[PDB]
DNA sequence: TCGAGAATCCCGGTGCCGAGGCCGC
DNA sequence: GCGGCCTCGGCACCGGGATTCTCGA
């Protein structure tokens, strides 16, 4: 329900595939169990790619979550966009006691954003 | 005020396409109140798509794209 | 008449609404562009203070 | 020529009875119209008056006739439900006069 | 029927495939196309101040809908879309008993 | 004579009778005549899919309107089971005078978006014009680069007009060896790409395939430690080459790549695939390598 | 389709209207209005097909199509 | 000596035709 | 569960980003 943020979800939404529809839209949750009934995803590509995205323009579909969206789809096609490995390493010491999944996201979107 | 009647006789008859055919004081005053309201609806409507996008200010564009609507209605 | 033929002398011889525009928007994105050289600069200052 | 004096001298006209209007219609919702938008709702007001005056010479064509009366223009106003509303109390005041 | 027989012949106007649900929309358009229309028909009989709807009764309509021009007049319009048998209704021939 | 010529060359190729072609190293072809220069530079960087393409009987270089006409009604015949279709002489892709003039067959769509560019040339291929008579304008080589479904389209227009007869060129890998050697045995400077070769072993489960992309001059300074006779390179010299690709590769990885096959052998003068998709013309040595190509399709017409 | 009905326009001119005299062959000028009208109606959704640049018309872009070519339709 | 501009090696991010699925007879 | 229908997807050809390396502050 925005710029590069409504047709970006139209856009990774045909992307997935018809089978496994219903296993990526239960997980990212904007979909509740009762908006999966409304929508028929038996019928047609552009049918649901319009009618889904309608229950996002009712649900104010944001980029963070549309991004949300292209991450649980890539999870189950993983095996394209050919993947670099990085390996950190600390030097002498003890080990990362606090990786707080929380202080995670603030430590790295803080400093991406910084610059 | 509004556009009087020598105009109104004038520039009517600039675009009829023969010599023969008048409206009359009548019908004229009218067709002053019809495109006065041209004005008033083309503006209220430019307008509305300005709140609509909330201005201050109408520019090119908002009357550009109330055509597609204002020559349809109007 | 006369600009009539100062048509015929000028455009003879030789965007706008974009150039208006589009330079009012550059110049809000120029705007941000100073915003953002001094977040990202003071921030280097900050960080190459440290 | 004359076909330049003509339409030039009705488009000065129209855009100075446009611009009396404008200031006219400027005052209610506290706007201002530019310079070139003026200059644009003058030549729509002449352009649409030029299917103005196509419309009602066959209007009048159409009930076998050569003048044009009310009802001719009250078929220009059958166009649009919101200005049949606002030109029906608007040629009952025509009527008034 | 007739609105089936209109969506029928978008489907060989819109050269392309569209979707049952846009049809029964498309058909609220024909049904307030004719309430617009039924009674555009109405208002310019009346207007001619005539009961029936002739022909030019029509053509000024038409010309309201931008279709009749100088260049494009009523019957040109015929040849376009109309198949002979019901053209050879409208447009008058010649036979020295023009239709 | 017009016919049991072309017997006595069919039993000639047929007794294989010592093969080994030492060829001329491509020798650097200044461009002849007009060759439109961007029409020629255009063709050159486009990846052609080589075809072998019977003789056209009766084939005129002055009706190419009326063909391209026939051709335009239908390919956008073939759309209702937008389009323009540009005949154009190429006018110097010949090797010999008595060549048939190399012309040219683009689809070309509002904008010259050139969708299929077609291309048949016969250039050094007095192999075929000795032996076929007069009535046949004969161009042993069709280049595709167009979608596979539009070749498949005017290559059956043009059985059905010309009776000449499409059959997709498949430079096998013993041919791909050797043009993989007489390119980097020519005297060219400023070498634009890598001369890969792009082997595929014959595992029957998996289809692991081997890019043994060597830097062009490095490449070109181990062609010189097998190279002992100049003007021609000889079948044992190219087997020479490949074989110190060998036993780089097999030194190396210790999979004997002589038991794969080439699939695919970019060099500086043309990348040339196996199944068809074959000719890039990086380099303008086109007639040169377009001499080894038609030579090539006469093998497959002949 | 190479068809114009006779009975259903004119059922349709006197369902929705009971007060008409339509002429002799008036209901086939009521058919060419309709076919041009959708004729409009497809082109123009074509238009709005590409302005989302959907391969298939659907009722996001009929509704849109409605709103201008049937209010411009209207004498 | 060094800083911005152009070209071009390295690999995408795209275009587009066979394969698999799927709904009347 | 098949008949002419349709939709993903490997392969591959064409379009910008950063490294070369030449020139200006």
């Amino acid at each position: 329900m925005d710029e590069t943020v409504a047709e970006f979800i139209k856009r990774t939404i045909l992307k997935i595939p018809m089978n496994e529809l219903t296993t990526i839209l239960k997980a990212w949750d904007f979909l509740s169990e009762n908006q999966l009934q409304t929508v028929n995803f038996r019928q047609r590509k552009e049918s649901v790619v319009q009618h889904l995205i309608h229950l996002c323009e009712e649900k104010r579909a944001s980029i963070s979550d549309a991004a949300l969206l292209d991450i649980i789809y890539m999870q189950f096609h993983q095996h394209q966009k050919v993947w670099e490995v990085f390996q950190m390493s600390k030097g002498p010491g003890e080990d990362v006691d606090l990786f707080d999944m929380k202080q995670f996201k603030n430590s790295f979107k803080k400093i991406l954003q910084r610059a | 005020s509004g556009f009087r009647k020598e105009l109104v006789s004038r520039l009517l008859h600039l675009h009829f396409k023969d010599d023969k055919t008048k409206v009359s004081g009548d019908a004229l005053q009218l067709m002053v109140e019809l495109l006065k309201v041209f004005v008033v609806e083309a503006a209220v409507r430019g307008v509305r798509q300005a709140q609509a996008e909330d201005a201050l200010r109408v520019d090119v564009d908002q009357l550009e794209k109330v055509l597609p609507q204002l020559l349809l209605d109007f | 008449n006369f600009l009539k033929k100062r048509l015929l002398q000028q455009c003879e011889t030789l965007k706008m609404e974009d150039l208006t525009n589009v330079s009012s928007l550059l110049n809000m994105e120029r705007a941000r562009d100073k915003a953002n050289e001094e977040g990202l600069a003071l921030l280097q200052e900050e960080i190459d203070k440290m | 020529q004359q076909r330049f004096s003509y339409q030039q001298r009705l488009k000065a006209a129209v855009h100075y009875t446009v611009g009396c209007l404008c200031e006219e219609v400027a005052l209610d919702k506290e706007m201002q119209f530019s310079k070139q938008t003026i200059a644009a709702i003058s030549e729509l007001t002449f352009r649409q008056c030029e299917n103005f005056a196509k419309d009602l010479e066959m209007f009048a064509r159409h009930a076998k006739r050569t003048t044009i009366n009310t009802e001719d223009v009250k078929l220009l106003a059958r166009r649009s439900n919101s200005l049949l509303k606002y030109i029906t109390d608007k040629s009952e005041e025509i009527a008034q006069i | 029927a007739g609105l089936s027989h209109y969506v029928k012949l978008f489907s060989f106007y819109a050269k392309m495939p569209m979707e049952r649900k846009a049809l029964e929309m498309v058909e609220k358009c024909l049904d307030k196309y004719f309430q617009h229309l039924c009674d555009d028909l109405e208002v310019f009989a009346a207007h001619a101040g005539r009961k029936t709807v002739k022909p030019e009764d029509l053509e000024l309509l038409m010309r309201r809908q931008g279709l009749v021009t100088d260049q494009v007049s009523l019957h040109v319009l015929v040849e376009r879309h109309l198949p002979l048998e019901y053209r050879q209704l409208l447009i008058p021939c010649a036979y020295s008993g023009n239709s | 004579t017009p016919l049991q010529k072309r017997l006595e060359s069919v039993r000639k190729q047929s007794s294989f009778i010592l093969t080994p072609p030492r060829r001329k190293i491509p020798q650097c072809s200044q461009l002849q005549e007009d060759v439109d220069p961007q029409k020629v530079a255009f063709l050159l960087h486009k990846q052609w899919t080589l075809y072998s393409l019977t003789p056209l009987y009766k084939f005129s270089y002055s009706n190419l309107k009326e063909y391209s006409r026939l051709l335009n009604a239908f390919i956008v015949a073939e759309k209702q089971k937008n389009i323009k279709v540009i005949f154009s002489t190429l006018l110097g892709m010949k090797g010999t005078q008595r060549d048939p003039e190399a012309f040219l067959v683009q689809i070309v769509s509002r904008e010259g978006k050139v969708l299929w560019t077609g291309w048949f040339c016969c250039v050094f291929g007095d192999s075929l014009l000795e032996t076929v008579s007069e009535d046949f304008t004969c161009l042993p080589l069709f280049l595709a680069n167009g979608a596979e479904s539009n070749t498949a389209i005017i290559g059956t227009w043009f059985q059905k007009t010309f009776d000449c007869y499409f059959s997709p060129l498949a430079i096998n890998a013993f041919n791909l060896s050797w043009m993989a050697a007489m390119w980097t045995a020519c005297k060219m400077d400023h070498y634009v790409a890598t001369t890969e070769f792009l082997w595929s072993v014959p595992c029957s489960p998996q289809s692991l395939d081997i890019s043994f992309a060597i830097h062009p001059e490095d490449a070109k300074a181990l062609w010189d430690s097998v190279h002992k006779t100049p003007g021609e390179v000889t079948q044992e010299e190219v087997d020479l080459f490949m074989d110190c690709l060998y036993s780089h590769f097999h030194r190396h990885f210790k999979i004997h790549l002589s038991a794969t096959r080439l699939v695919r052998v970019s060099t500086s003068v043309a990348s040339a695939h196996t199944d068809g998709k074959i000719k890039i013309l990086c380099h303008k040595y086109l007639i040169g390598v377009l001499a080894y190509l038609t030579e090539l399709a006469i093998f497959q017409i002949e | 389709k190479r068809k114009a009905p006779r009975g259903f326009l004119k059922r349709v001119f006197k369902r929705k209207k009971p007060q008409l005299r339509l002429e002799k062959s008036g209901d086939l000028l009521v058919h060419l209005n309709c076919l041009l009208f959708v004729h409009r109606l497809a082109e123009e959704s074509r238009t709005n097909a590409c302005a989302s640049k959907c391969r298939v018309i659907n009722k996001e872009h009929v509704l849109a199509a409605a709103k201008v070519i049937l209010k411009k339709s209207r004498g």
